[PDB]
DNA sequence: CTGTTGGCAAGCCAGGATCTGAACAATACCGTCATCGAGCACTGCACAGA
DNA sequence: TCTGTGCAGTGCTCGATGTTTTATTTAT
RNA sequence: AUAAACCGACGGUAUUGUUCAGAUCCUGGCUUGCCAACAGGAGUUCCCCGCGCCAGCGGGG
C-alpha cells in the first residue's frame, strides 16, 4: 500500500496549547459544537523543532524571508567551499532577487531553505560559469533532472514532508515540492466550553492591590490527531529513496505524532501528556476517522474511554462498509493487531505492516 | 434619534483602565453583552432602544481595538475609513477584499484586526454612520475608497 | 429506466475544499441560509484526475488552449503511426487554426482533446488526400457517421460524461458532445458560519515576532452530493455502447462520488472522509433530493444523523406523493438496504 | 366553468435556469423587490419539447385530422364563398360526417380554395399547381397530424399557416415564473485548468446563480381547447388538462442543468375552476421572508392569501390542492389531495 | 404547550399553610421530588410531561423562598427579575455574578437566597419563562437588566 | 385537626509592553444584416425500350 | 413488368460586398 | 383573442501551492445565624359470613 494513515487520541490536562491574536484558544465547529483546536502548522513546527527530530532525522529547514541575513549565513557556511561571488549569484538566481551589500533584501514570502541544497546549486552555477553557460540555459538543463536536486532534501526532510511554494526565481521551476505528509488540525472529540483563568501580578513595591489584572482562556481535552504519508511522494521528494527509508521516516513521524506536544504555555500549564492510543493502517486511499466524533463524544467516566469506543466502533463500520483490508495495528494504554508497546507498533510499521 | 458618535468617542477615551480592559478582551461583538462595563458605556447613547443596539455593538467593538488605535480628525466629507486604511500604507488590497466579502460577526473581527494594524486617522462620526447601516453598499464603497486612494 | 440518480451525504472535518478568487470558501444561499459549497467542476476534475478513474475507466482527456504545445505532444505520441505532415493538418482542420512552427498558437478556447480520437482523424485525413479528396468534402463525408467518431470517446470517457463544445474548426460540426452525466454543486445540508484560522509564519532569522501574519477561512460540513447519468446518452456518446458498458461506467461514478474528495488544502487540513450514506435510484425523470435540506438541518448529536433522517423523510414524501416506484438501494454507516458499498455497486451493475 | 387555474410552488437548489444575453439570471421587480425569473417561453418550451408531452399530447388519439370526414361541414362553411367543385377538388388534392370543424382548418383550406379557384381562372393545373403549392401542401399535411399539439400550445414558429385564422394561440397560457421572495444572486468564480500550462489557468470566469422558491401559474381555456379539436368533449379536454397539471409540476428547463442539476419536483400543486382566470401572485407581492426556509412560508402565504380574497374575487368553484408539506391548510372549501395522481383524477372528473 | 404561570402563582398563594410549609422546608430543588404536597400542587400543571417538570421544579423552588417574598405585579414589558433585584437596591453586582456563574442546583439555591434578600416586585409569568429556558441567554439578559437599572439610579 | 416572626447583606485598589501581516500566473469563442449569379446537390417525371 | 440516361426544375451553398464608431479618467 | 399570436440564450471550465502567536503574572485582608415549641388529638370500615346475653366477639375478601 502507498498510504500510511496515523491516528492518535491524546488527552491533555488543563492548558492552552495553541492560541490566536487575542490569546484565545483556537477552536473549530464540528458536529455543530465547539471543539478546541491545535493547528497543523503548530504540530509541524513542534515536530521539526523537536529534539527527537534532530536526533533521528536531522537538521530542519531554514525558513526565512530575509535574504540579506541569509546571504551572510551562507557566505559564512559555504565560504570555504565557494567564492563569495558565486554564493551570492546562486542565492540571487534561486530567489529571483538582487543580492548586493544592502542591509535589507526581502523574498516574496517566508521560504524554506536547505543549506546543502543551495550548496548543490553553487556547484552548478560554478560549472556554468566555467563553461560560459547562459543563466537561461542553466535553468533549462537543470530542469531536465529534478530528482538530482531532490536528493538534497535529505538534509531538509521537513520540506519533503510538508512541501515548498515558489513565486519568484529559478525555484518556481526547480524548487516546487508537493508534500508527502498530509496532516489535520487536531480537534477535541467532544464539545468544550473553555475555562478562564483570572490572574493578578503582585507588585512587591505596591501594597494596595496588584499591578496588573488579566485573563487567560484554557481547557482540557481529548484530541484526535490525524496524518498520513504518501510513501511514493516521499521517495520522489528525496530524489528516489527506497521504501525502507520512507518507512523509516514514516515511523519517526508516528513516534512524534504520539509524543510531541506544542510548547505553548507549557511552562505555566505543563500538559505533558503522551498519547493514550495510536492506530496505524496501510491503505490505497487516505482515510480519516474524524467522523467517529462527528457526533460529539459525551463524558462517561471521562472523555478518553468513550472516545476510543467511538473510534473503534466507527473504524469497524468503515472497514467492512468499504471493504478495507489493509494492514492495521493498534497500541493503547487503556484483525487489527494489538500492540502492547509503542515500540512494537513502530517496528511493525518499519516492516511494512507485517 | 441618531447616536452621538463623538460623545461616545470621548466616553471611551476617558474610561477608567479597568472598564476599558474588560471591554478590550472581547473576541467578538456579541460578547460585549456579557460585560457590565459595556452597558454603562452605551446606556446614555440609546442602548435600551433595540434600534440602536447592533450599531452600538459595532461602534464599541471597533473602538475596543484600543484607546489609541482610531484617531479622530475633524473635517477640512472628511476622511472615510477606506481612505484612512489606504493612507496608512500598511494594508494589502487583498485584505480589504476579504473584509468586504466577509459575513456577519466575522466582518467586525477582521475589521478590528485591520484597525489594529492600520491605526487609522479618520472622521469618526463618518465611520460610525457607516457602521450604523453596514449594508452591501457601504462595504463596496469601503473597497472603492481604498483603491481610489492608492 | 434511463436515468441513474446518485445521492451522497458526506461529512467533512474542518477543511477548505473549494475556494474562490479571494481564497475564501465557496458558498451559496439555500433556504435563506449560507451553505458551504463545492463546485461541480471541482468534483468532476477530482474524479477524472483520480487513481480510481485511471485504473477503472482509463485516460482522462487533454484539456488545453495551447495548440503549439499540443502539436509537439502529438508529434511525439503519433509519430510512429503517422508522418508529421498529417498530424499537423489534422490538428489544423479540427481546431481551425494554422498549425506551423510558431512558438505560440492559441485555440479559440480551452478544449478537451483525446489522442485516440485525434489518431482516428488523421487516418481519415491521410486517406482523404490519398484519394484526392479535398477538405470541404472530407467534412461532408465525416458528418455522415458521427457514431464512428464517438467510439473514440471510450478513450476519453470524461468527455462522454461531461461534454464538449467548439466554435472553430471541424470540431464545431464533428465534436459537439452533450454530456451524459448531470452533476450539482455539493452544498451543506445545514447553515455554516465559517471559521477563521489566524496563523503566523515564524522566521528562523527573525527573533522578534513572526515574518507573516494571516487569516484563512475554513469549516466543517455535511455535504449533499447529487448526480445522474443518462444511460441512453452515454451509449450514444461512446459510439453506440451497450447498456452493460454504460452501467459499469455509472457504477464507477457512484464509487467516485462516494470516495473522491478534492485535494485543495488537504495537505494541511486532511479531511479524507468517505461518505456515510449513498443512495442510488433508477428513474424515468431525473430526481434531486436537495429540497430535503431546503429547511436547513439543525444539529442534534451532530449534523450527520439529522441530515440522513431528513433525506429519508423527504424521499418518502416524494415517493408517496408522486407515486414513484423506480428501483432504489441504500448504503449507510449510520428501499433495498445494502450493508456494503460493493453490494450497492453490484446492484447497479445488474440494472438494479 | 371555462377556465382551469393551475398554481405551482416549486423550490430549486442553486442553479441558473434562465439567463439573458449577458449570461445573467433573468429577473423581475415585484413589490419593489428583485425576484429571479424563469420566462414564460422558457417554461412552456420545457413542456412542449418534453418526452411526457410527446407521448401524451404528440401521440394523442385526437392527434390526426381527416379531411375526408370533414367534407360536409367544409362544403357548407366555404359554400357561400366557393362552390362544391373547387371545395371538393381542393379537399381531395390535399389528401391525395363531422359535426364541427377547427377554425384554422377552415381558414387554411379556404386559402387553398382561393389558389385553385385562381388556378382554374388562369387555366393552369397538372403539376404546375402542385409545383407552386408543393411546400404549402406539405406544410398543412404535417399540421393535420399534430392537432392536439396545435390546440394546446398553438402553432409552431414555422408552421406554414397562411391566414388570420391560422394564427393559432395556445389554449393554455403560461405566466412568467418568479420567486416568492427577494433574491440576491450568488456568483461562481471559476477556473479552467490547462493540462499543458504550468502557471495558473487558461481561463477565468464568473457565473451568476441562485436558489429560489418559484411560483408557476398557468390557465387552460377549455372551450378554446374543445373548439380547436374539431369540437371535442369537455371530458376529452379535461384529459388534456390533466397532462398540463403534471408537466407544470415536474418539467424544468434544461439550462445549466448539466452543471447545476436542479432536478426538483413541485412541493405544492393547486387547481381551481373559474369563469375569470386569476394569478395568485399577489400572495407574494409582499416578498416572503425566510423562516426555516422559503418554501414553508411561501405555501403558508399562498394559503393565507386564498383565504382572504377567494370569495370576493369570485373564486367560488371547484378547488383542490396537493402538497408534500403539512403546513396548516387553506379553507375547507379546498379539497386536499394526498397524491398528485388523485389531484389529476379530480380534474378528469370535472372537479 | 406552556405552563399557566399565574395559575400556579394563585395555586401557591391559596395553598394551605401546612402543605406550603412542607415545601419551603426543602433545601434544593431535586428534594422536592420526595415531598407529597409538591405533586399535590403541580399536578394540574402537567407534571406528567417530563419537559415541564424540570421547569416546575425551578418555578416552585423560587416560589418556595417564602409565600409573600415574590409580590407579583402587572405590566403597565413588565418588570423582569433583573430589574426587580436592582429595584430593591439591596443586591450588589457581585452577588448577581454568583448567580449566573453558579453550576447546576447551586444556581437555584443562590437565586432563592436572592429572592429572600431582595423581596422583589416583578412580573411572575415573565420570570417563569426565564426559569423554563434557564439558559445562557437568560443569564445574560438578567445581568443586562440589573446593570442598566442600577446605573440609571 | 393544627406550620411563626424581626432584623441584617461591606469597603479599598489595581488591567502591560515588544514586533510582525506575501508573492505568481491565467478572464474564450460562435450565430442571431443583406445582395446577386453562378457552380453544383435532392427529387421526383414519366417514359422507351431493356 | 419494373428500371435505366437524358432532361426540366430548381434548391442550394459559394464569395465578394453595400455601409462605416466617438464620446473618460476621483480625491488628495 | 391586446406591436398581439407562435416563441429556450444557449453549450465547455480545480483557485491553486507555503506558514508556532509567543514570552512574564497571589485575588487578597475582616465576620455567632440567632432567640420560643407535648405529636398530640380523633373509634366511620363498604361488604359476605359464624356465635352470642344485642353489649359485642370471630373466620374469609
Amino acid at each position: 500500500s502507498n498510504f500510511i494513515n496515523i491516528h492518535v487520541l491524546i488527552s491533555h490536562s488543563p492548558s492552552c496549547l495553541n492560541r490566536d491574536d487575542m490569546n484565545m484558544q483556537k477552536d473549530a465547529i464540528f458536529g455543530g459544537k465547539r471543539r478546541v483546536r491545535i493547528s497543523s502548522q503548530s504540530l509541524k513546527r513542534a515536530m521539526r523543532k523537536s529534539g527527537y527530530y534532530a536526533q533521528n532525522i536531522g537538521e530542519s529547514s531554514l525558513r526565512t524571508i530575509h535574504l540579506a541575513q541569509l546571504r551572510d549565513v551562507l557566505r559564512q557556511k559555504l565560504g570555504e567551499r565557494f567564492d563569495q561571488k558565486i554564493i551570492d549569484k546562486t542565492l540571487a538566481l534561486l530567489s529571483g532577487k538582487s543580492v548586493d551589500e544592502a542591509e535589507k533584501i526581502s523574498a516574496d514570502a517566508v521560504t524554506p531553505w536547505v543549506v546543502g541544497e543551495i550548496a548543490w546549486f553553487c556547484e552548478q552555477v560554478a560549472k556554468a560559469e566555467a563553461d560560459n553557460l547562459d543563466d537561461k540555459k542553466l535553468l533549462k538543463v537543470l530542469k531536465e533532472d529534478i530528482a538530482a536536486i531532490r536528493v538534497n532534501l535529505q538534509q531538509g526532510v521537513d520540506i519533503a514532508l510538508s512541501g515548498r511554494m515558489a513565486t519568484s526565481g529559478m525555484m518556481t521551476e526547480l524548487g516546487k515540492v508537493d508534500g508527502a505528509m498530509s496532516i489535520a488540525h487536531a480537534i477535541t472529540t467532544h464539545q468544550v466550553d473553555s475555562d478562564i483563568d483570572w490572574f493578578t501580578a503582585v507588585d512587591d513595591l505596591q501594597e494596595q492591590g496588584s499591578a496588573h489584572l488579566g485573563t487567560q482562556e484554557f481547557s482540557s481535552g481529548v484530541f484526535y490527531r490525524y496524518a498520513n504519508i504518501n510513501l511514493a511522494q516521499l521517495q520522489e521528494n528525496l530524489g528516489g529513496a527506497s521504501r525502507e527509508q520512507a518507512l523509516e521516516i514514516a515511523t519517526h513521524v508516528v513516534h512524534m505524532l504520539a509524543t510531541e506536544v506544542p510548547g505553548a504555555k507549557q511552562r505555566t500549564y505543563a500538559a505533558f501528556n503522551p498519547a493514550d492510543m495510536v492506530m496505524v493502517n496501510f491503505s490505497d486511499m487516505p482515510l480519516s476517522m474524524a467522523n467517529a466524533f462527528e457526533k460529539a463524544v459525551k463524558a462517561k467516566d471521562g472523555f478518553l474511554q468513550p472516545s476510543i469506543q467511538a473510534f473503534n466502533q466507527y473504524w469497524d463500520r468503515v472497514a467492512n462498509g468499504y471493504g478495507l483490508n489493509g494492514a492495521a495495528a493498534q497500541f493503547s494504554l487503556s484483525q487489527v493487531k494489538q500492540m502492547p508497546t509503542l515500540e512494537q507498533l513502530k517496528s511493525w510499521v518499519r516492516n511494512n505492516g507485517e | 434619534d441618531e447616536i452621538d458618535a463623538m460623545a461616545l468617542y470621548r466616553a471611551w477615551q476617558q474610561l477608567d483602565n479597568g472598564s476599558c480592559a474588560q471591554i478590550r478582551r472581547v473576541s467578538e461583538p456579541d460578547e460585549l453583552r456579557d460585560i457590565p462595563a459595556f452597558y454603562r458605556l452605551v446606556q446614555p447613547f440609546g442602548w435600551e432602544n433595540p434600534r440602536h443596539q447592533q450599531a452600538l455593538l459595532r461602534m464599541v467593538f471597533c473602538l475596543s481595538a484600543g484607546k489609541n488605535v482610531i484617531r479622530h480628525q475633524d473635517k477640512k466629507t472628511g476622511i472615510s475609513l477606506g481612505r484612512a486604511l489606504a493612507n496608512s500604507g500598511r494594508i494589502n488590497e487583498r485584505r480589504i477584499f476579504q473584509l468586504i466579502r466577509a459575513d456577519r460577526t466575522a466582518d467586525m473581527v477582521q475589521l478590528r484586526r485591520l484597525l489594529t494594524h492600520a491605526e487609522p486617522v479618520l472622521d469618526w462620526p463618518l465611520m460610525a454612520r457607516m457602521l450604523t447601516w453596514w449594508g452591501k453598499r457601504e462595504r463596496q464603497q469601503l473597497l472603492e475608497d481604498f483603491v481610489l486612494t492608492t
